[PDB]
RNA sequence: UGUUCGGGUCGAAGCAGGGCUGUGAAGUCCUGUGGACCGUUCACAAACGAAAAUCCUGGUAAUAGUAGCAGCAAAGCAGGGUGAGACUCCCUGCCGCCGAAGGGGCCAGGUUUCCUCGGCAAUGUUCGUCAGCCGAGGGUUAGUCGGUCCUAAGACGUACC
RNA sequence: UUAUGCUAUCAGGUGGAUGGCUCGGCUCAAGAGCUUAUGAAGGACGUGCCAAGCUGCGAUAAGCCCGGGGUAGGUGCAUGGAGCCAAUGAACCCGGGAUUUCCGAAUGGGACCUCUCCGUAGUGAUCAUUCAUGAUCGGGAACGCUCCGAAUUGAAACAUCUCAGUAGGAGCGGGAAAAGAAAUCAAUUGAGAUGCCGUAAGUAACGGCGAGUGAAACCGGCACAGUUCAAACCGAAUCCCUUCGGGGACAUGUGGUGUUGUAGGGCUGUUCAAACGUCUGGCGGUAAAAUCGAACUUGCCUGGAACGGCAGACCAUAGAGUGUGACAGUCACUUAGAUGUACGCCAAAAGACCGGAACAUGUCCCUGAGUACCGUGCGUUGGAUAUCGUGCGUGAAU
């Protein structure tokens, strides 16, 4: 099943994008391996690590750190966050 | 009419259907991302139309044994 | 079609209130003018947007015009000319009931309209 | 600090989301016939039995 | 309810106050309000008549602008701001309270009370521009911190009976 | 201008009685009646552009696909903004499919953890076979069958009795269940499976013979229907699984005959021949949404608005009723009366299938055991030395 729903665009998530990181809302019934494989297939960028959080609204946020510099900028460019 | 009717979905080839599916998923991701920041959507019918079209495509694939 | 075993007011008003939305198309019925009835053989018909009606009861006895919109759930139609004014002044359509109008010009664009009227 | 499992936190999140004022457009559409729901509470009152 | 004869948007029921009739239960009419239904002959029925049950439910008096807002920690004053409005909200100075607890760390428990902005009908034992209050938005990132792992008292499951 | 007050009426506030209305409730009658390991009912969480609750739905998430009906609008309770969908026939209704998170009979292990562990991707427990496979488990408003089983109360106290086999419990189970073809009831001589209703009758019977409890048969109705094994005679002539090769059951008996009392059957001989029932068949009926269905919206008056008053014109196998700006046979939906219908169900002619009914003959053969009966204890019953059950002991003939 699909594990990425949409990028998260609050003010804190914008500042993460400076040092090459994003912040997705993922499906709450998923782990880090599935998130890794989904994002890697969907954008072809070799993810480095992943940090996960459960929020009090119910959803589940995930922060992806990429290896290739400037990757998060162009992912956010094509996705439409910019 | 709609983003796709059933006739066009059944007429296309397998790769054509899959590609339409990925295009629809990407557009839905962008639409949700924009609307998640507390903004009035530029066209708040797109989400419903997109989800219903994707449901059509998945139903057609499952009926044709594609998946 | 609800036979004589429905002579209780509670049942009749239940039937008219909670009706399937394909039965509420029948409640949009209005009498036909003489020529229409003598050339289609149906004593009545249904009112559809785009036809000319002649109001017969109320404050606008005798005023004609097209039907500007129809709503199934409300059970009312909107007609040209028949309007109400706001306090600040803004002409607004006034809803009517299709049993207070007479059809003088049918709007044939569906193609299925003729079959829909009769049989 | 009441270390919770996943399900308890899930139910707590739901009970949090239920404390909402009814939307203004609902009150406009229903003509002031809906102005409240029975799910409103306050944190320093009757404890919820969610857990 | 069965049956006979009727009334009503040129204003029915109901309600407030009056005139007349009847020993009386009560009937009928007039005036004000009201805006859609109500009677009558002969008979028949009943979830059929209230002043009282330390009666039941709802509304509302006096007491009464009264008691309380003291007793274990008697705490505030000056100047300057904000604001429609300042004993009570903010800054500086003086004067004070706890200082082996009224400070710091955290279990169970709570469950968003946390931060910012905008408000003051209600909540706050007074006021309030303030707020743990009301509305909108935001916030929790682990190979090394815990759970997870082992077993204690002692539970539970399957089989046998 | 006498204050604080008292009595009565009027105007206003507060309050929500009375009246009128009512998509709700309740009772009776006619139908219809099971579902789940191909994962149910129920629950948790999620799902809407603005969405908190309820309703629907399940990561394809107020929904997707196909066939029919329906025709111009649609976007639930809930007529707000902005959008989208729809003549490629939508919305809606009838029938059939798809997706269907986690818990739950819950079923790979484990639950003050609706999630978590190993992933060896998982037939949990108990069973039957040919060991391919198959069966049971949970739910259901009341009804049904089997077993265990009180006290308050009445007797104007109370113990047998009564309350009462009631309340309650455990097991099993379907659209119904239980019963059911005489080792019967009668009385002189008869009847001919069972169930349910009426009557017998508050009678017989029981009982500190107190209070109380309490039948059946005869007779009248509703509805009708009879049969199958074991054994005597023959001794594998039989059954089932299947990859159609074959394999299992079975001489500790598969199959044929046979099924009863003024006795029957087998062995022995004669005669008549084939009644009830099973299958194919679909003439013809029932049959989804649904379609058609008469005759005024005529003149003046009142009124915000006529379905009203006064005049006029029609319908009726249709004057039941509801909606509509006030009372509607003729305005709308209906009604009376007729058509139409996929999947299903029922069923008449007509064909095939096993076969049944009598008679004569006898040191011939067969006809249900810890059973029937009996002693003894207790429960229950109207059952009284004369109800039924069942603990112990004893115990036949053919
Ligand atoms: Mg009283
Ligand atoms: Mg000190
Ligand atoms: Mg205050
Ligand atoms: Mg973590
Ligand atoms: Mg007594
Ligand atoms: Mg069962
Ligand atoms: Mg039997
Ligand atoms: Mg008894
Ligand atoms: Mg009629």
């Amino acid at each position: 099943m699909s594990s990425i729903n949409y990028p998260f665009v609050t003010e804190k998530a914008m500042m993460l994008l400076d040092e090459n990181k994003l912040q997705f809302i993922v499906d709450t019934r998923s782990n880090k391996k599935q998130i890794l494989e989904d994002v890697e297939k969907m954008y072809g960028f070799k993810v480095k690590s992943v940090r996960t959080m459960t929020t009090m609204k119910g959803m589940k946020k995930a922060v992806l750190a990429f290896e290739e510099p400037e990757a998060a900028h162009e992912i956010a460019t094509r996705i439409g966050l910019m | 009419m709609a983003i796709l009717r059933t006739s066009e979905i059944r007429t296309m080839t397998i790769e054509e259907r899959a590609d339409e599916l990925e295009n629809l998923n990407n557009e839905l991701v962008r639409e949700r991302a924009l609307t998640s920041a507390g903004g009035a959507p530029e066209n708040p019918g797109r989400i419903g139309e997109i989800r219903r079209t994707i449901a059509r495509i998945k139903t057609i694939q499952h009926e044709l044994n594609e998946i | 079609m609800i036979a004589m075993v429905s002579k209780q007011p509670r049942k009749q008003r239940k039937a008219r209130y909670a009706a399937p939305l394909h039965i509420r198309q029948k409640f949009m019925g209005a009498r036909l003018s003489e020529a229409l009835t003598k050339e289609y053989g149906t004593r009545s018909a249904a009112v559809i947007t785009g036809d000319t009606v002649k109001v017969m009861r109320g404050d606008f006895k005798g005023t004609e015009g097209k039907v500007q919109s129809v709503s199934l759930m409300d059970g009312t139609i909107t007609v040209d000319g028949v309007i109400s004014t706001k306090v600040d002044g803004t002409e607004v359509p006034r809803p009517l009931n299709p049993s207070n109008v007479m059809i003088t010009k049918l709007e044939m664009k569906d193609g299925r309209r003729a079959s829909s009227i009769k049989k | 600090m009441s270390h919770n499992m996943k399900g308890q936190k899930k139910r707590l999140a739901k009970a949090h989301k239920q404390n909402t004022r009814v939307p203004v457009w609902v009150i406009v559409k229903t003509n002031r016939k809906v102005v409240s729901h029975p799910r409103r509470r306050h944190w320093r009152r009757r404890s919820l039995d969610v857990k």
